[PDB]
C-alpha cells in the first residue's frame, strides 16, 4: 500500500519533526505512549494507517520515520522528551563532532563510515512495504549537516533506489536575516548538487513567519516551535491526500510533474491561507472566495519574494473540510479575472485542485483555533530569480577575495568548486528569465 | 613593477589516445579560448594575456619550444642582468605533460636547460678581466608545510628526513636555516643534480597513476655580478646579486573522488592551502599594478614567505599551465584554467577622484 | 560525546581557575568533596564534557596546572576548592623564571614540557572523542608566556585536526605590572598568531573602570575581576554543556568569526551586569541586553571600538526568550550603525542560544567580536617595543640564555604587518 519515508536531518529537520508527529499522531487517534485507545475502543478502522505507521501483532504502532544528526544534543531531547517511549531507538546519531558550519566536513570528512548505518535502515524500512515510497526529505540551507550530508543522500539513493519521487521541504536563507555568515557558499553548492538528482524541493523561510505572526495573530513573543506548527500543518494539508478519502486526491508523482516544467527549474513555494487565532476565529465568515484571495496576497507568503514582479508558471491548490467544488472553480474564475497577476501564455490552464473532506486539528497549547476548513497553496513562480539574484551578489563579493575559505579547503575541497556553482547557479537565473519571455508567430 | 604575464598551453593527443580517438573539445578563435561541454548546453569562455598551440604541428602560429623559450624566458635572462630578481612559476595536473615543457625531451628540450645553456653562453660572451660571474645553486620542497632537502642525501636507516627552518634577515628577507649551496659550470653538472633531486622528492602511486607528486619543489640559481673596481686600488665597493626561482607545483586534488584517507588526504589539504594563498597573492599583485595602495598576505603560507623578495617588489615574475585537451578530463581541466584568470587586471571599474584647482 | 581540557599556567591562570571552577561546580550541582548535591537530573547528562567519573558517584575534574614557583599551589589547596584537582596533576619544577621569556622558553620548561606532556596524553587518551583544548596564560610576564606557548607549539604538532583557545591576559596603556610586558608579549605574539584557531583578548583596566562605573563597587579585589572572565568562559561553552533552540559549540563560533586566519583576536563582553540595588530599576528584555552589550563599556579589552570597524561578530544568549526579536533587534543594530561594520560582508552577525539558564537570572548573554580596533593595541607595544630596542636597555638578560637580536627582529615585523592587515579595512 502507500507509504511514505520520513528522513529528517540537522536541528531544523527534528525540532519540525517533533511538531510533524506531534500533530499526526494527534489526527489519528494516538497517545505517545505507541498504543490505541481509539481503536481499542472502536474495535476497527484502518485510522492508525500504514501509510506512516507500521504495525505489530500487539497493538503498538511504530512510525516511519528516521532522523540524524552530528550533534546529539537534539536526539536526547526526543529520548528523554515525552515521546521517547514511540521511535525506533535507531535514532542514527555519530555525535563525535558537529559540521561547523561548513560543507566539507559534513559531505566528506564526517560523510565517511557514517552514511552506511543510514542506508541499511532505510533499506530495513523499505523492505518492509510492498508499494510505494515517495521521500520526504525535512533539512535546511546554511548549516552542514543539513546541506551537505542531505548532498550526499539524495545522489546516493538516486543511484540505489532510481526512479521513485523525492522531495524537500527544506527552509531557505532570509536576505537580511541570519543566524550565520556562511549561508550563501553553504546554500548555492547545495543547489548545484541537488538540482539534478531531486524532483521537487519547496521551500519556506524564517522571516516572513515571523512577520507573519505579528501582523495577523497579535502575537508579541514568538519562539521556534509556533512557526514549526505551521510548517507541520502546511505537510498534514498535503499528506491528508495520501491518507485519508475524498473527492479528489493528489499522490506524490503529481506535485512533480504538474509543477515541475524543466529538469532544472523545482524551487517553488508555499502558503497557508487562514491563520487565525481564538478572538478572530469569529467574526469572519471563511469562506472560499475569501482564502483563495488570500493565498495569493503578498504578506501571507513565506518567502520575502514580492510576485508582482513575477509571474506564476504552475499552481497547485489544496483544501480541507466541508468544501463545495462550485465554490472553488468561481474562485478559480475570479482569479483568473484579476489583471494584477499574470500567468505566462504558455499555461493557460495553470491551476490544479485537491479536495479532501476531514476538517484540520489543534495542537493544544497552540495559537491556531478550531475551524471547519483550511487550504494550501504551491507555487512555481519566476520572483524567486530576485532571491538567487541576492544569494549570488551575497557570493561574488567575498570570493572576490577568498575569504571564509581555509576551513573549507583544509577538510578536502578544491576551491575552483566555487567557481562552478556560480557558474551553474548563474544558467539557471537565465533559465528563469528565459521562460518569461513569451513566444513569438 | 608587476609583471604577472600569466600563459597557458594546449598539448597533443599521445599516440594511446589518438588510437581510442578522444574527442576533441578545446577550441579556439585566436586570443581567445573556448570549450564545450560535450552534452552541448553551455559553452564556457576564457580569455588570458597569452595563448599558445601545439594540437595541429601545421597550423599557423604553431608554439613549439622555442617559441615558449623566445617569448616567456628571454626577459628574464634580460633582467637578471640588470640586478633584478625574478621567479618563474608552472601549474598542471598529472598527464598535461609539464615534464614536456619544463625539461622537455634531448629531441625537442624544453625551458630550463635552454635558460640554463643561454645564460652560460651570455657568461662567455661577457667574461673579460674586467668582470667575474659567479653562480650558485640549490633545490628544496615543501610537503606538509614542512621544509627538507633535495640534493643532499641521507641516513641509510630509515626515512631519515631533512627538517630545515625559515628565518627572516632584516635586510636580504627570508632563507633557510641549514641548506646546501653550491657551484657550478657544466650544464651537465646541473642535469646530474636536478636528477639527484627529483629522485628523492616525496611521491606516492595512486589509483590514477604510479608518477604524481605530492610536493612542490623550488629550484634555486643565485647569480652574483662583480665590477666595482676602485680606480685609485682594487676594492669591491659592492658586488650586485641577483636571484632567479624555478618552482614545480602539483595539482588540485579533489579528494571527494579519491577517497583514501591517511596520509595521502592530510598533504593535499596542505597543498590545495598553498594553491590558494599562492593566488591570493598574485591577485593582489595584479591590484598593487595600478597605484592602489594594498596589503598582500605573505606571511599567511610557507612557499610564498621563502620567495619574498624574488616575488614582489621590482621584481619580474611569470606562470604557466599545461591542460589536456582530451574530453574525458575536463573537469580537472577546467580547474586549470579557473585558477589563473588574472586576464582582467583591471577593466570595468569605477572612478572618483577630484584632486584639481592646481593653479594661483 | 565531546570533551574539552584545560591547561592553567602562571599565577594568573591558577588564580581564574580557582575561580572557573568555583563557578561551573556551582551550576552542575558539586561541592568540595566533589560530590554531587544538585536538584535536577539534566546537569548530568553531559557533565562528562569537563568532568570525569570516579568510584563513589564522585566527580573530578581535567584540570592541569604547569607553575614553575609552588608559591600559588599551597595557596590553591588551602582554599575552599583546592583539593578536589587531581594531586597527579600538580605539576611543578623550581627556580621561577623571573619574568624572563627565555628562561621559560629553552632551559626549564625545557626540563618541564614532557612533564606535562606526560599527564596531557593520559587525560586526552581517557575520553571517547576529543574537541579541542582550553588555556588560561597571561603574557607581557614569564611562566604563563612562555610555557604556554610551548605547549601549544608541541600540541599542534602532535594533534591538529583539534581546536585550540586560550583566554588571554594583555598589557595596558596606562599601568604596568611589569617592565618588560613589550617584549616578552611581541615574542608571544609571534608563537601564538601560527599556532592558534582563537584567542580572546582580556585588559584588567577594562575591568577595573567597568567595576567603578556600573557596580559602582568600592574595595574590588582580583579574585572578583576575575569573576567576570569565569561567567565569560562559562557562556562560550554553554551551547556545549547543554540544550538550545540553536545550537553551537567552539568550532562553529571559529569558522564563522575567523575569515582569515591570522586576524583570530578577539574582544569579549558579558550581560547584565548591574549594582546590587539598580536591579529593581530595571527589565530584563533582549533590547535591554543589546544596547548595554555593543555599549563601549561593557567590553573587556581597553579598545574604544568606535575607532574602527567590526569585521564579524557572535551572541550567546541564554533563557525562555523569543527569537524573533533578538533577530530583529541585531537587524536594528546593522542597520543604524553600517559605518561600525563592513561592507565586503553582507551579515556580519550569528547567534547562538541556550534554553537552561544560570543559577540565580531569568536572563544573561555573552558577547564575542573581531574588530578593528584592536589596532591601536599593537600599536603601542611596537611603539613601547622598539625605542627600548633601539637602545637595547634590558636585552642581555635575555642574549644570556642561547638567543640573538635576530629572533626579537622578526616578531616585530610580524606584529607590524599584522597591524598593516586590520588598516587595509579601516576605511571604507
Ligand atoms: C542572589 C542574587 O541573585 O544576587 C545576584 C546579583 O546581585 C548580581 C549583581 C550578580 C552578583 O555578581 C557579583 O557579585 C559580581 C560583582 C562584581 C563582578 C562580578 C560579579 C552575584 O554575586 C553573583 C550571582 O551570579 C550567579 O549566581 C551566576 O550563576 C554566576 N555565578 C556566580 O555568581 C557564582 C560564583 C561562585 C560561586 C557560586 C556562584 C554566573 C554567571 C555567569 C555564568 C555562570 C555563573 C548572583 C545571582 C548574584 C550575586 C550572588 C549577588 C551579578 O553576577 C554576574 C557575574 O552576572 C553581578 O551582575 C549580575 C547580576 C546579579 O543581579
Ligand atoms: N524553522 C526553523 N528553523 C530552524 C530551527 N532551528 C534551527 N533552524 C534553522 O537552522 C539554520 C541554521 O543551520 P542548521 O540548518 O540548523 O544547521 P544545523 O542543524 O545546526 O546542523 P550543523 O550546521 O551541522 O550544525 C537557520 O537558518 C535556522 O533558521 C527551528 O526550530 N525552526
Ligand atoms: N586579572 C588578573 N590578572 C593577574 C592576577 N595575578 C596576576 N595577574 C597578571 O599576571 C601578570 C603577571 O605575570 P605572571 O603570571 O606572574 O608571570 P609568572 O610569574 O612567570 O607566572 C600581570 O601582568 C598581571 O596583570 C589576578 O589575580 N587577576
Ligand atoms: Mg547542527
Amino acid at each position: 500500500m502507500r507509504e511514505c519515508i520520513s528522513i529528517h536531518v540537522g536541528q531544523a529537520g527534528v525540532q519540525i519533526g517533533n511538531a510533524c508527529w506531534e500533530l499526526y499522531c494527534l489526527e489519528h487517534g494516538i497517545q505517545p505512549d505507541g498504543q490505541m485507545p481509539s481503536d481499542k475502543t472502536i474495535g476497527g478502522g484502518d485510522d492508525s494507517f500504514n501509510t506512516f505507521f507500521s504495525e505489530t501483532g500487539a497493538g503498538k504502532h511504530v512510525p516511519r520515520a528516521v532522523f540524524v544528526d552530528l550533534e546529539p544534543t537534539v536526539i536526547d531531547e526526543v529520548r528523554t522528551g515525552t515521546y521517547r517511549q514511540l521511535f525506533h531507538p535507531e535514532q542514527l546519531i555519530t555525535g563525535k563532532e558537529d559540521a561547523a558550519n561548513n560543507y566539507a566536513r559534513g559531505h566528506y570528512t564526517i560523510g565517511k563510515e557514517i552514511i552506511d548505518l543510514v542506508l541499511d535502515r532505510i533499506r530495513k524500512l523499505a523492505d518492509q512495504c510492498t508499494g510505494l515510497q515517495g521521500f520526504l526529505v525535512f533539512h535546511s540551507f546554511g548549516g552542514g549537516t543539513g546541506s551537505g550530508f542531505t548532498s550526499l543522500l539524495m545522489e546516493r539513493l538516486s543511484v540505489d533506489y532510481g526512479k521513485k519521487s523525492k522531495l524537500e521541504f527544506s527552509i531557505y536563507p532570509a536576505p537580511q536575516v541570519s543566524t550565520a555568515v556562511v549561508e550563501p557558499y553553504n546554500s548555492i553548492l547545495t543547489t548545484h548538487t541537488t538540482l539534478e538528482h531531486s524532483d521537487c524541493a519547496f521551500m519556506v523561510d524564517n522571516e516572513a513567519i515571523y512577520d507573519i505572526c505579528r501582523r495577523n495573530l497579535d502575537i508579541e513573543r514568538p519562539t521556534y516551535t509556533n512557526l514549526n506548527r505551521l510548517i507541520s500543518q502546511i505537510v498534514s494539508s498535503i499528506t491528508a491526500s495520501l491518507r485519508f478519502d475524498g473527492a479528489l486526491n493528489v499522490d506524490l508523482t503529481e506535485f512533480q510533474t504538474n509543477l515541475v516544467p524543466y529538469p532544472r527549474i523545482h524551487f517553488p513555494l508555499a502558503t497557508y491561507a487562514p491563520v487565525i487565532s481564538a478572538e478572530k476565529a469569529y467574526h469572519e465568515q471563511l469562506s472560499v472566495a475569501e482564502i483563495t484571495n488570500a493565498c495569493f496576497e503578498p504578506a501571507n507568503q513565506m518567502v520575502k519574494c514580492d510576485p508582482r514582479h513575477g509571474k506564476y508558471m504552475a499552481c497547485c491548490l489544496l483544501y480541507r473540510g466541508d468544501v463545495v467544488p462550485k465554490d472553488v472553480n468561481a474562485a478559480i474564475a475570479t482569479i483568473k479575472t484579476k489583471r494584477s497577476i499574470q500567468f505566462v501564455d504558455w499555461c493557460p490552464t495553470g491551476f490544479k485542485v485537491g479536495i479532501n473532506y476531514q476538517p484540520p486539528t489543534v495542537v493544544p497549547g497552540g495559537d491556531l483555533a478550531k475551524v471547519q476548513r483550511a487550504v494550501c497553496m504551491l507555487s512555481n513562480t519566476t520572483a524567486i530569480a530576485e532571491a538567487w539574484a541576492r544569494l549570488d551578489h551575497k557570493f561574488d563579493l567575498m570570493y572576490a577575495k577568498r575569504a571564509f575559505v581555509h576551513w573549507y579547503v583544509g577538510e578536502g575541497m578544491e576551491e575552483g568548486e566555487f567557481s562552478e556553482a556560480r557558474e551553474d547557479m548563474a544558467a539557471l537565473e537565465k533559465d528563469y528569465e528565459e521562460v518569461g519571455v513569451d513566444s513569438v508567430e | 613593477n608587476s609583471q604577472v604575464t600569466v600563459a597557458v598551453r594546449v598539448r597533443p593527443f599521445s599516440k594511446r589516445e589518438k588510437t581510442e580517438k578522444a574527442s576533441q573539445v578545446v577550441f579556439t578563435n585566436g586570443e581567445e579560448i573556448t570549450v564545450e561541454h560535450p552534452d552541448m548546453k553551455q559553452v564556457y569562455s576564457f580569455i588570458y594575456d597569452v595563448s599558445f598551440w601545439s594540437f595541429d604541428e601545421c597550423h599557423p602560429g604553431y608554439a613549439s619550444q622555442t617559441t615558449v623559450y623566445e617569448t616567456l624566458a628571454a626577459p628574464l635572462l634580460d633582467r637578471a642582468f640588470e640586478g633584478y630578481n625574478t621567479c618563474l612559476f608552472a601549474y598542471g595536473q598529472t598527464g598535461s605533460g609539464k615534464s614536456y615543457t619544463m625539461m622537455g625531451l634531448n629531441e625537442e628540450p624544453g625551458i630550463i636547460p635552454r635558460f640554463c645553456e643561454d645564460l652560460f653562453a651570455q657568461i662567455a660572451k661577457k667574461q673579460t678581466s674586467e668582470v667575474s660571474y659567479h653562480l650558485e645553486m640549490s633545490f628544496f620542497e615543501v610537503y606538509n608545510e614542512k621544509i627538507h632537502d633535495l640534493l643532499v642525501c641521507k641516513g641509510e636507516n630509515g626515512q631519515r628526513k631533512q627538517p630545515l627552518r625559515a628565518r627572516e634577515h632584516p635586510v636580504s628577507g627570508p632563507y633557510v636555516e641549514g641548506l646546501s649551496m653550491n657551484v657550478v659550470s657544466s650544464y651537465s653538472d646541473i642535469q646530474s643534480w636536478l636528477e639527484l633531486g627529483n629522485k628523492q622528492r616525496a611521491t606516492a602511486a595512486t589509483g590514477m597513476n604510479d608518477k604524481s607528486s605530492r610536493s612542490h619543489s623550488v629550484f634555486t640559481l643565485v647569480m652574483t655580478q662583480t665590477k666595482t673596481e676602485v680606480v685609485e686600488g682594487e676594492e669591491h665597493d659592492h658586488r650586485i646579486t641577483s636571484r632567479i626561482n624555478l618552482v614545480d607545483l602539483a595539482g588540485s586534488e579533489r579528494c571527494s573522488t579519491a577517497h583514501s584517507s591517511g596520509q595521502r588526504l592530510k598533504e593535499g589539504v596542505s597543498i590545495n592551502k598553498s594553491l590558494l594563498t599562492l593566488g591570493k597573492v598574485i591577485s593582489a599583485l595584479s591590484e598593487q599594478a595600478n597605484g592602489k595602495r594594498v596589503f598582500i598576505p605573505y606571511r599567511e603560507s610557507t612557499l610564498t614567505w621563502l620567495l619574498k623578495e624574488s616575488l614582489g617588489g621590482n621584481s619580474k615574475t611569470a606562470m604557466i599551465a599545461t591542460v589536456s585537451p582530451a574530453a574525458s578530463n575536463i573537469e580537472e581541466t577546467l580547474s586549470t584554467l579557473r585558477y589563473a584568470t588574472q586576464a582582467r587586471l583591471i577593466v570595468n571599474i569605477a572612478k572618483v577622484n577630484e584632486d584639481m584647482n592646481a593653479k594661483l | 560525546m565531546r570533551e574539552i581540557v584545560h591547561i592553567q599556567a602562571g599565577q594568573c591562570g591558577n588564580q581564574i581557575g580557582a575561580k572557573f571552577w568555583e563557578v561551573i561546580s556551582d551550576e552542575h550541582g558539586i561541592d568540595p568533596t566533589g560530590s554531587y548535591h544538585g536538584d535536577s537530573d539534566l546537569q548530568l547528562e553531559r557533565i562528562n564534557v569537563y568532568y570525569n567519573e570516579a568510584t563513589g558517584n564522585k566527580y573530578v575534574p581535567r584540570a592541569i596546572l604547569v607553575d614553575l614557583e609552588p608559591g600559588t599551589m599551597d595557596s590553591v589547596r588551602s582554599g575552599p576548592f583546592g583539593q578536589i584537582f587531581r594531586p597527579d596533576n600538580f605539576v611543578f619544577g623550581q627556580s621561577g623564571a623571573g619574568n624572563n621569556w627565555a628562561k621559560g622558553h629553552y632551559t626549564e620548561g625545557a626540563e618541564l614540557v614532557d612533564s606535562v606532556l606526560d599527564v596531557v596524553r593520559k587525560e586526552s587518551e581517557s575520553c571517547d572523542c576529543l574537541q579541542g583544548f582550553q588555556l588560561t596564560h597571561s603574557l607581557g610576564g614569564g611562566t604563563g608566556s612562555g610555557m604556554g606557548t610551548l605547549l601549544i607549539s608541541k600540541i599542534r604538532e602532535e594533534y591538529p585536526d583539534r581546536i585550540m583557545n586560550t583566554f588571554s591576559v594583555m598589557p595596558s596603556p596606562k599601568v604596568s605590572d611589569t617592565v618588560v610586558e613589550p617584549y616578552n608579549a611581541t615574542l608571544s605574539v609571534h608563537q601564538l598568531v601560527e599556532n592558534t584557531d582563537e584567542t580572546y583578548c582580556i585588559d584588567n583596566e577594562a575591568l577595573y573602570d567597568i567595576c567603578f562605573r556600573t557596580l559602582k563597587l568600592t574595595t574590588p579585589t582580583y579574585g572578583d575581576l576575575n569573576h567576570l572572565v569565569s561567567a565569560t568562559m562559562s557562556g562560550v561553552t554553554t551551547c556545549l554543556r547543554f540544550p538550545g533552540q540553536l545550537n553551537a559549540d567552539l568550532r562553529k563560533l571559529a569558522v564563522n568569526m575567523v575569515p582569515f586566519p591570522r586576524l583570530h583576536f578577539f574582544m569579549p563582553g558579558f550581560a547584565p551586569l548591574t549594582s546590587r540595588g539598580s536591579q529593581q530599576y530595571r527589565a530584563l528584555t533582549v533590547p535591554e541586553l543589546t544596547q548595554q552589550m555593543f555599549d563601549s563599556k561593557n567590553m573587556m579589552a581597553a579598545c574604544d571600538p568606535r575607532h574602527g570597524r567590526y569585521l564579524t561578530v557572535a551572541a550567546i544568549f541564554r533563557g525562555r526568550m523569543s527569537m524573533k526579536e533578538v533577530d530583529e533587534q541585531m537587524l536594528n543594530v546593522q542597520n543604524k550603525n553600517s559605518s561600525y561594520f563592513v561592507e565586503w560582508i553582507p551579515n556580519n552577525v550569528k547567534t547562538a542560544v541556550c534554553d537552561i539558564p544560570p543559577r540565580g537570572l531569568k536572563m544573561s548573554a555573552t558577547f564575542i567580536g573581531n574588530s578593528t580596533a584592536i589596532q591601536e593595541l599593537f600599536k603601542r607595544i611596537s611603539e613601547q617595543f622598539t625605542a627600548m630596542f633601539r637602545r637595547k636597555a634590558f636585552l642581555h638578560w635575555y642574549t644570556g640564555e642561547g638567543m640573538d637580536e635576530m629572533e626579537f627582529t622578526e616578531a616585530e615585523s610580524n606584529m607590524n604587518d599584522l597591524v598593516s592587515e586590520y588598516q587595509q579595512y579601516q576605511d571604507a
